[PDB]
């Protein structure tokens, strides 16, 4: 009994894990999706993401340079 | 009975081909994870719950990158405006 009962909590465990990751992925928010489907989709939102946020990063660095170059023309 | 038999067979390796289509899986999302990348002792509840929290930091991440680069832009309108109001002068 006591050995089941750890293994009907490890399942639920899972499926609560499930449903939170797909509702954080924005292409599964409100959708019908299999196990497979969430982990595929959740893989590449992250990746995306984790590349998106290079791309900011880029355009952060270059915004900073331009704002650098006309406060030396101020300057000037 | 040998019908029987013929069939368990067959579901045990369509069972075991699902298996290892869904491990595939979670291996792929475990290794968009820093934390975890290549730990093959990762449970599955681990890999869901911190894809879930990753998310959650990459999107605040991205916010913060959001915020800082408004800021940016609109200090470089304000530049450009001092400039040519100087220029102008
Ligand atoms: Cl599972």
């Amino acid at each position: 009994a006591h050995h089941n009962a750890l293994e009907r909590k490890r399942r639920d465990h899972i499926k609560d894990s499930f449903h939170s990751l797909r509702d954080s992925v924005p292409s599964l928010q409100g959708e019908k999706a299999s196990r497979a489907q969430i982990l595929d989709k959740a893989t590449e939102y992250i990746q995306y993401m984790r590349r998106k946020n290079h791309t900011h990063q880029q355009d952060i660095d270059d915004l900073k340079r331009q704002n650098a170059l006309l406060e030396q023309q101020v300057r000037a | 009975h040998h019908e029987e038999n013929v069939k368990r067979r067959t579901h045990n390796v369509l069972e075991r081909q699902r298996r290892n289509e869904l491990k595939r899986s979670f291996f792929a999302l475990r290794d968009q994870i820093p934390e975890l990348e290549n730990n093959e002792k990762a449970p599955k509840v681990v890999i869901l719950k911190k894809a879930t929290a990753y998310i959650l930091s990459v999107q605040a991440e991205e916010q913060k990158l959001i915020s800082e680069e408004d800021l940016l832009r609109k200090r470089r309108e304000q530049l450009k405006h001092k400039l040519e109001q100087l220029r102008n002068s």
